[PDB]
C-alpha cells in the first residue's frame, strides 16, 4: 500500500543518508520552549 | 496509526547491503532525490513528485523486498 510504502522510503533514504552523506540530525526537538 | 509503519534499523541497514539497491545509489539524480526529500523543503508534494521519476521508482521498489516482512498474502 502506497500510503505505508511511501512513509517507508522515509526510513530507507534517512538510514542512508544518515552513515553515507551527512549522518547529520538536524531533525530533533532542540527547541527549549517546551 | 503508523507505529509498525517505521522500519527497524536492520531491515534498513540490509538495504546498503543489497547489491541491488547501493547500485541505485550511485546515481547522482537518485542521490539528490534521496537527499531532498529528507531535508523536507517539501515533503508533501516531493512523494508525489519522486514516484513519477523511474529511478526513484526502482530505489523504492528495491527497498520495500527489503525492508518488508509482509508476506504476499498467499503466494
Amino acid at each position: 500500500d502506497i500510503r505505508h510504502e511511501r512513509n517507508v522510503i522515509l526510513q530507507c533514504v534517512r538510514y542512508i543518508i544518515k552513515k553515507d552523506f551527512f549522518g547529520l540530525d538536524t531533525n530533533s526537538a532542540k527547541s527549549k520552549d517546551v | 496509526g503508523p507505529h509498525m509503519d517505521r522500519v527497524s534499523l536492520q531491515n534498513l541497514k540490509n538495504l546498503g547491503e543489497s547489491a541491488t539497491l547501493r547500485s541505485l545509489l550511485l546515481n547522482p539524480h537518485l542521490r539528490q532525490l534521496m537527499v531532498n526529500l529528507d531535508q523536507g523543503e517539501d515533503k508533501a508534494k516531493l512523494m508525489r513528485a519522486y514516484m513519477q521519476e523511474p529511478l526513484f521508482v526502482e530505489f523504492a521498489d528495491c527497498c520495500l523486498g527489503i525492508v518488508e516482512p509482509s508476506q504476499n498474502e498467499e503466494s
